[PDB]
């Protein structure tokens, strides 16, 4: 999953 | 006292209930003042734990019933437990976005444009929460209304705010995943979390050494995500 | 309908939604049936991370109420969310003594000794949380309360149940917290401690490949409980 | 530290 802040 | 809901919302931190520490908060952005950088850190803080243990048990449950096999009984029983943490994910989100649309982006004056970004970044963020779990045509609305309020704020930050600036590189950050996980469209994503990466380096050499840090590590997480890409 | 609520528990748990899983395991509980072995572990896991979370969150409060500025809004502010994670803890407290009460030590048979001791340990475990935040008058009956059932386990374990049985060790330990923690008497909870913990060393061959991990875990609780009291 | 139960 990409990361988000 | 707003004093004192503001230390109840520290006071929830610290004994780790983030549903008392966003009602708290809400409570505070309810007395129609503009928030400090400090209050708006807690409200931030506190609804992004609520809505992400909502979020965190959403995944396991979901993911559990794309495994659920063909047992029609353990099916419906999952499934109804998703919808069951859905609908609480759901009324996280609309709790935030009303608060955004009737008060805070609302009180925000035309020079404050750092409060306009950063409320509009969370404006995208909490309608991409809701397009997370959304399916059908209720998806395509909050699809919409997610990429409507990124596109404002990125407009705001890109005309008024430093590319080293960590709410405007957190703000292409999120919008990056909303294009990548949302839209399926991973070269808009990869432009715009390049273009930011490479327009924040440009100026690193001015930072001192506390924004150095915060701009860093979120430029780090576009690197990353980079790398997940491709 | 019973296999779907405690496959509900299961969902839950997984997704670390213990209040649900504690709803769960309560109407299972409410069926007036025996609970099995996984059933029972099911409840008790469930409400020990209810229970967990509203003892440790009092705990931050209570310490951070030990703290001054002169400011009685503040201090008042304080207390009064004390009290509401206070009230919060006992009313589950309440709930688990009246499944323990009315369901599950009422329907252990005269000869389900491991049963009996795991819900009367229980029954000790709860009013010992209530005896934690308990003060002045009221305080002496939840501690009364939790010394007597810790008491009727012990006898009965002691009688009817190997030194190394999990049951039996994990008894010994938190009546012997009970003994330091909430009567302040050291030299009675060090000789419970080390004569459960002596009375499973001299029988550790008994032990087999599963039930050696059970077992020794709770005897490194009590050599590390008898470290820090010496 | 603080006195340890079962877990």
């Amino acid at each position: 999953r990409s990361l988000s802040s | 006292d707003r004093e004192q809901l503001v230390q109840k919302a520290r006071l929830a931190e610290q004994a780790e209930r983030y549903d008392d520490m966003a009602a708290a908060m809400k409570n505070v952005t309810e007395l129609n003042e503009p928030l400090s950088n400090e209050e708006r850190n807690l409200l931030s803080v506190a609804y992004k734990n609520v809505v992400g243990a909502r979020r965190s048990s959403w995944r396991v449950i979901s993911s559990i019933e794309q495994k659920t096999d063909g047992n029609e009984k353990k099916i419906e029983m999952v499934r109804a437990y998703r919808e069951k943490i859905e609908k609480e994910l759901e009324a996280v989100c609309q709790d935030v976005l009303s608060l955004l649309d009737n008060y805070l982006i609302k009180n925000c004056s035309e020079t404050q444009y750092e409060s306009k970004v950063f409320y509009l970044k969370m404006k995208g963020d909490y309608y991409r929460y809701l397009a997370e779990v959304a399916t059908g045509e209720k998806r395509a609305t909050v699809v919409e209304s997610s990429e409507k309020a990124y596109s404002e704020a990125h407009e705001i930050s890109k005309e008024h705010m430093q590319p080293t600036h960590p709410i405007r590189l957190g703000l292409a950050l999120n919008y990056s995943v909303f294009y990548y996980e949302i839209q399926n469209a991973p070269e808009q994503a990869c432009h715009l979390a390049k273009t930011a990466f490479d327009d924040a380096i440009a100026e690193l050499d001015t930072l001192n050494e506390d924004s150095y840090k915060d701009s860093t590590l979120i430029m780090q997480l576009l690197r990353d995500n980079l790398t997940l890409w491709t």
